[PDB]
C-alpha cells in the first residue's frame, strides 16, 4: 500500500 | 477507553499531560515536530475530570527523550497506566501519577521517538510508541 | 533558485506542478498525506509566469508512485529540470515538460516516495526525494 | 563482564540461553537468519558453570518473537538479567531463570528484533536489541 | 512474516 | 540530535 | 561513515 | 541471464566487476560488511568469458558511494547495463564498459548502498540495490 510505516513498541498497561 | 494514535512525526517537542496521585494518567497531548515545525497534536482527554496538568516543553532539538518508564496498575479493576517518567539527555520529568504496581522502562540506546498512540477512558488504558532513526 | 524542502510525511495524495513545452517545469507543489490526514505542503513558485499548471491526484492509499523519470537539460544557460514522469501502480502521468537533454529515471521495488526538496529559480533546477518503507 | 554486540541481521532463527534457577541467565547464543541463510552467532558464554541450556527453534519464517521480559535483579551484588521471556506469534518460550526483582517487557506492535548486543561475567550483566521493519 | 525488510530501488536495464 | 532522518536520494539537475 | 545504523532499545540490568 | 539477489548487509568493502569494451559488463562480485566483519558475497558470472576484471577496493568504512551512474542498451539484441561507474566520497571509479544508450544515475544524498541484487546472462541484464539509513 502507499502508507508509509514505521517501528512501534508497545502497549504499556491495559492488555 | 477511546482509542488515538497520532501517528509519526520528525520529532517531539513538547509534551501536555495530566494525572492524579490517588489514581492513575488522565489527559495526554503531544506538540510534535514537523520537517522543523510545531505541530499540535490532538488533545486525548479523559472521560472524567480533576487532574493535575504538566507541561513539559523540550529543548528541541538539542534535548529530546531518551527513557521512558513507569507503572502500570489495578484501578476501580481497569488495567491502566498509573505513572510515567521521561528522562531526556538534560533532565528527568517525573514521576508523574502513582508509582505503584508493576514497573516498565523504555531505555533508547539508538534512535527516537517520533510519536503516540493509545487509548484513554477514566485514565490512560494503555500506549504504545513509533521509533525512527 | 530558491530552495526547498517539505521533509517527510506518510506518502503523497496530490501533486500539482506546472511546465512550459518550450522550456522546462516551472511550479511545484504537494499535497502529502500525514498520518491519514491531507497536508498541504507550501508551493513552491517560479520566479516567472507563463506556465501550464497539471494536477495529479492520486487514489490515495490505493495508487502511489513506482517510477518517476525525467528529463535534465540546458535552458538559457542554466541546467534545469526540463522534463517530469510520475508511473504509478495504476496510471502513467506525464510526461510533462521538454523530453530532450539527458534522462534520469528512480523506479523503485520496495519504498515509498515520502518527501521532495529542490530548488527554483525561473525553473526547477533540480529536486531530490524522501524514500521510506 | 565481557561485551559483547551480534550486530544486526535479517531475522531471528534459533536462541541457545542457559541459566540456574537459584541465580540468574548464563550462557547466551544466537543463529540469526542473513538473508535467507542461516547464520551462527558468537556463543557468549558465562565465567562460570553449573547452567541449564535451553535451544529455542523457531518456526522461521512464520514464527517471530513478539515480546520479551524478564527481571533484573542483585546476584551476589551484581546487577543482571536474572529471568527471560520469549513470546511469539506462536509459543511462549519460558520463562527462564528466577523470576525475581524489578520487571521489564518490551512488546512490539510493528517491527522485528534483529540483534542482540550485551555483557556476561559469571551472568548476563544487561543486554539491548536491534529493532528493524 | 519474520524477515526485515529495506528500501530497494531499481531496476535498471532489461525490462 | 532529535530530528529524525530518512533515506534521500537525487538531485536530479542543476548539481 | 560509510555503517549502517539500525534502532536499538536497551540496556536492560547493570547499569 | 540467471538472477542474483546477495540481500542486504551492513556496508560495502569492495567491488568485483569485469567488462568489454566493445559489449558491457560481464561478471559482479561484491565483498560487503556484516557488522564489521568482510563478508565475501557469491560470484555472479557471465555465461562467456573475455572480460577484463577490475577491483574497487573501498576505504572502509570512512569511503562509501555517493552515486552510481552508467547506460543500459542494446547489444544483440538483449537489453543489458553496458556501463557502470562508482562514484564515492574520496574517488571515481570508472566507467566501466561502453558509454553508449541510455544513461541513469543514482545520486545519494542520505543513506547507503548495502546491497545488490540483479541477472547475469552473457551480460548483467538489470541490477537493483538496498538502500539504508
Ligand atoms: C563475579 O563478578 C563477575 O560477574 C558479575 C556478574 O555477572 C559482573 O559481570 C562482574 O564484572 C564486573 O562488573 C562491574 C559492574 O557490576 C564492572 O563493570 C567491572 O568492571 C566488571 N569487571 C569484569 C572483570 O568484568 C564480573 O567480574
Ligand atoms: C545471449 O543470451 C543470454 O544473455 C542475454 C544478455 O545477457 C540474456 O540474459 C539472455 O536471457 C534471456 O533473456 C530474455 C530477456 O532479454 C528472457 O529473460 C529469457 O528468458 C532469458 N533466458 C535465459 C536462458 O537466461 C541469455 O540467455
Ligand atoms: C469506567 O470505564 C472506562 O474507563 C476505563 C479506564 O481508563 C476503560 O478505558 C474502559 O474501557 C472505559 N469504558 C468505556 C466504555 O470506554
Ligand atoms: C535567471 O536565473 C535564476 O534562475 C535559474 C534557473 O531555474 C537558477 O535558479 C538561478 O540560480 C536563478 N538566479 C537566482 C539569483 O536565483
Amino acid at each position: 500500500s502507499g502508507k508509509s510505516q514505521t517501528v512501534i513498541v508497545g502497549p504499556w498497561g491495559a492488555k | 477507553g477511546k482509542a488515538f494514535d497520532d501517528g509519526a512525526f520528525t520529532g517531539i517537542r513538547e509534551i501536555n499531560l495530566s494525572y492524579n496521585k490517588e489514581t492513575a494518567i488522565g489527559d495526554f497531548q503531544v506538540v510534535y515536530d514537523l520537517n522543523g515545525s510545531p505541530y499540535v497534536g490532538q488533545n486525548h482527554k479523559s472521560f472524567i475530570t480533576g487532574f493535575t496538568p504538566v507541561k513539559i516543553s523540550l529543548d528541541f532539538p538539542s534535548e529530546y527523550i531518551m527513557e521512558v518508564s513507569g507503572y502500570t496498575g489495578n484501578v476501580s479493576g481497569y488495567v491502566v497506566v498509573r505513572s510515567l517518567t521521561f528522562k531526556t539527555n538534560k533532565k528527568t520529568y517525573g514521576p508523574y501519577g502513582v508509582t505503584s504496581g508493576t514497573p516498565f522502562n523504555l531505555p533508547i540506546e539508538n534512535g527516537l521517538i517520533v510519536g503516540f498512540k493509545g487509548s484513554i477512558g477514566y485514565w490512560l488504558d494503555y500506549f504504545s510508541m513509533y521509533l525512527s532513526l
